[PDB]
C-alpha cells in the first residue's frame, strides 16, 4: 500500500516532514507478468523460431537457458533486449538459438531436455552499467520478475 | 528593445516609440516611451480617419472600434508625428519536422524515433512577442517542462525547415510518453493569443507497426495491372520493393524486365539491379536479364502511406 | 526574371522589383530586390488605403485584411516610389483537345483515338507562377509521369 500525503498551504519542505498531513490517499501496486509463448514443448536443433510473450511492466527483457547449474545468457544479438509494446506484448523475428554465438546457445546444442525462461531489466548488469550481461543463478533469477517453461530440443529431420 | 525582441533576452517589449507597429490584441505600457508623452491618437486615411485610438487602455480586435491603418497625433491633416500603425496578428505556417526533415504532423509516428522532433512555425508579431509552445498530453494536461530540450520554449520567426536547435524553433522527446494522440498549442507570450495568432499542432504517437503492404486484388489473371501500397514508413525516406527474377517469364528480355513496375504513384525510379550494379530505365547500360537478378522500383512516402502498380504481364502463372 | 518566366527555364521566381504586381496567395522572397531593401508597405487609394502590406511574410487571400490597390512606400501622399499592385489569381478558361482541334472534355472518347490529346488553358498569373497539370484515375492515383508527352508539364498562358 502507497500513500500520498499532502500539507497545508505555505509550508516549507524541510519543515513538513514532522507535521502531519491535512489528507491522505492510499494505492496498490503488484508486479505483473512476463511469460513466454512460442518457445515450448518442441525445438528441432539448429532451426529458428521467433520469441512470443508478453510483459505487463517491462521495458528490456533477456532470455536465459539454464542446464544442472547457471542460467547462461544467450546473446540474441542487438542490446539483447526486446521493447514491450502499449498492448503489454514483445516480439521477436525467427531466431535460430543454437546458430547464434554465444556460450548460452551451445546449452541447446545437445539434444536433451532443458528450461528456457525471460527476465525484465530489473538485473541491468545485478547492479552496475545499464546493460544486460551476467549469467544470473537461481536465486538471482528468481528473485526478479521472470517465468520460465520446460523445453526440449528433438534431432534433425527430412 | 522593440523590433529586435531576442536581443535582450526578452520575451516581449511594450514600449513603442514613434513610427512603430501595434497589433490588435496588445496592452500598452504608459510608463516611458509613446503611452506617456502621447497617449491619445487619431487615425489618418481610410476607413480609421477620425477614429481615436487610446494607448492608456488594451486595444479592440477583429477590426471593429479600431480600424486598421496609420494613425496621427493630429488627425487626417498635414503633420507626420508620432505615429502608429495597426496590424493584425498572424500565424502563417507551422509544421513538426524530424531531426533530418521530413513533416510528420497529424501522422502517427514510432516512439522510438519520436526522440529528435522540432516545432517550427512563422508569425506577423515577431516585434512584439514570441510565440510559446505547450504540449499536451490526450488528458488534457502541460508535460511542456518533461519533453522540452532546448531553445528556452520560444521559436523565432522564420526558420522552417530548420533541422538544428542553432536556428529557430523547439525540440521535443516525445519518445518516453505513451501512446496516444497529442496537441501542440502555440500562442502569443502575453496578449496575442486569440483566433488567427494561436494554432493547435496535432501529433499521434503509437506502437511502430513495421511495413505494411496490401494489393486491391489477390486473384488476378495476366495484363491486369495490380496497385501495392506501402504503409506505416517514415516520412521523407526511400524504400525499395524488390521482384525476384526466378518469378519472371522465361522468355522475356532486357527491356521487358524493367517496365514490371510502373511509374505510378510516388514511385522514383524502376529498374533491374544486382549486386555490383544496378540497370534503370533510362538506359540499358548495367546487367541485363540474365546478368541481373533482381527488379526494384525505389518509391518514396508523402504522409503515412504511398501507392505504387505492378505489370503482372509476363509474369509466371505461380 | 519576373514578368517573363519561362525566359529563364524557371517554374516560379519570387524576387519583385518596383512596380510589378503581386497576387494574393504569393511568399515574397526576403532575397536582394523588393524584400529586404523595402519590406513595409502601405496602401494609396481606394479600400486599400491606410492598411499595410508586409512583404516579409506571407500574403493573405479572398480580399479581407489586403484590400486590391496600388500600394506606396508612404501611403496616400505626394510620392510614387517603390511600388507593388495586389491583383488576384485567375483561371478563367480551359480545354481539352485532339490532334486536330475538337473539345473533348466532360464527354467520353475512345481508347483508340485518345492517344494525341491537349491541355490548354488561360490563367491570370502569368509574371509569377506557371500552373501545374496532374492527371489522376479515378481510383485517385497521380498518373502523370506515365501519359505525360512533352511540354513538362507546364502550359503557357494563351495558347
Amino acid at each position: 500500500e502507497v500513500d500520498l500525503e499532502v500539507y497545508d498551504a505555505g509550508v516549507s519542505a524541510t519543515a513538513a516532514v514532522g507535521q502531519d498531513a491535512t489528507n491522505d490517499i492510499t494505492l496498490t501496486i503488484e508486479e505483473g507478468g512476463t511469460t513466454l509463448s512460442s518457445p515450448t514443448g518442441q525445438y528441432v536443433v539448429g532451426s529458428e523460431v521467433d520469441i512470443n510473450g508478453t510483459a505487463t511492466s517491462s521495458d528490456s527483457v533477456a532470455i536465459y537457458v539454464r542446464d544442472d547449474g547457471d542460467w547462461q545468457l544467450l546473446e540474441i544479438g542487438g542490446d539483447n533486449e526486446i521493447s514491450v509494446d502499449s498492448d503489454d506484448t514483445f516480439e521477436e523475428e525467427d531466431i535460430a538459438l543454437s546458430g547464434l554465438s554465444g556460450d548460452g546457445s551451445s546449452i541447446l546444442s545437445l539434444t536433451g531436455t532443458y528450461r528456457i525462461g525471460v527476465i525484465d531489466a530489473s538485473d541491468a548488469d545485478v547492479g552496475g552499467d545499464g546493460s544486460v550481461d551476467d549469467s544470473l543463478t537461481t536465486s538471482e533469477f528468481t528473485s526478479g520478475v521472470s517465468s520460465s517453461n520446460s523445453i526440449r530440443v528433438t534431432d534433425q529431420a527430412l | 528593445e522593440r523590433g529586435n525582441l531576442d536581443a535582450d533576452s526578452e520575451s516581449f517589449n511594450k514600449t513603442i516609440q514613434s513610427g512603430d507597429r501595434v497589433f490588435l490584441g496588445e496592452e500598452i505600457s504608459t510608463d516611458a516611451g509613446l503611452g506617456a508623452s502621447n497617449p491619445l491618437l487619431t487615425g489618418t486615411a481610410g476607413n480609421s480617419e477620425g477614429v481615436s485610438l487610446d494607448l492608456s487602455s488594451p486595444i479592440p480586435q477583429t477590426t471593429e472600434n479600431q480600424p486598421l491603418g496609420t494613425y496621427d497625433v493630429d488627425g487626417s491633416g498635414s503633420a507626420t508625428t508620432p505615429n502608429v500603425t495597426l496590424l493584425a496578428p498572424r500565424i502563417t505556417d507551422s509544421e513538426i519536422l524530424t531531426s533530418s526533415g521530413g513533416d510528420v504532423t497529424g501522422s502517427a509516428i514510432s516512439s522510438s524515433d519520436a526522440g529528435n522532433l522540432y516545432v517550427n512555425a512563422d508569425y506577423n508579431y515577431e516585434s512584439a512577442e514570441k510565440v510559446e509552445v505547450t504540449v499536451e498530453d490526450p488528458s488534457g494536461t502541460d508535460i511542456t517542462n518533461e519533453v522540452l530540450s532546448g531553445t528556452d520554449t520560444f521559436v523565432d520567426d522564420g526558420s522552417i525547415g530548420s533541422t538544428s536547435s542553432t536556428g529557430g524553433g523547439v525540440g521535443i522527446d516525445m519518445s518516453d510518453q505513451d501512446a496516444g494522440e497529442y496537441t501542440i498549442i502555440l500562442e502569443g507570450a502575453e496578449d496575442l493569443d486569440f483566433g488567427d495568432a494561436t494554432e493547435t499542432m496535432t501529433l499521434t504517437i503509437s506502437s511502430q507497426d513495421e511495413i505494411g503492404i496490401e494489393l486491391d486484388s489477390e486473384s488476378v489473371t495476366q495484363g491486369t495491372d495490380v496497385q501495392y501500397t506501402v504503409t506505416n514508413g517514415i516520412d521523407g525516406n526511400e524504400h525499395v520493393v524488390a521482384m525476384d527474377l526466378s518469378d519472371l517469364q522465361n522468355d522475356a528480355t532486357t527491356e521487358q524486365a524493367k517496365e514490371v513496375f510502373r511509374n505510378i504513384g510516388d514511385t522514383s525510379e524502376v529498374g533491374i539491379a544486382n549486386s555490383s550494379a544496378t540497370n534503370t530505365s533510362g538506359s540499358s547500360t548495367g546487367p541485363t536479364v540474365e546478368t541481373a537478378d533482381i527488379a526494384y522500383a525505389v518509391v518514396e512516402i508523402d504522409g503515412a502511406s504511398a501507392v505504387g502498380g505492378i505489370e503482372t504481364q509476363y509474369l509466371d502463372d505461380s
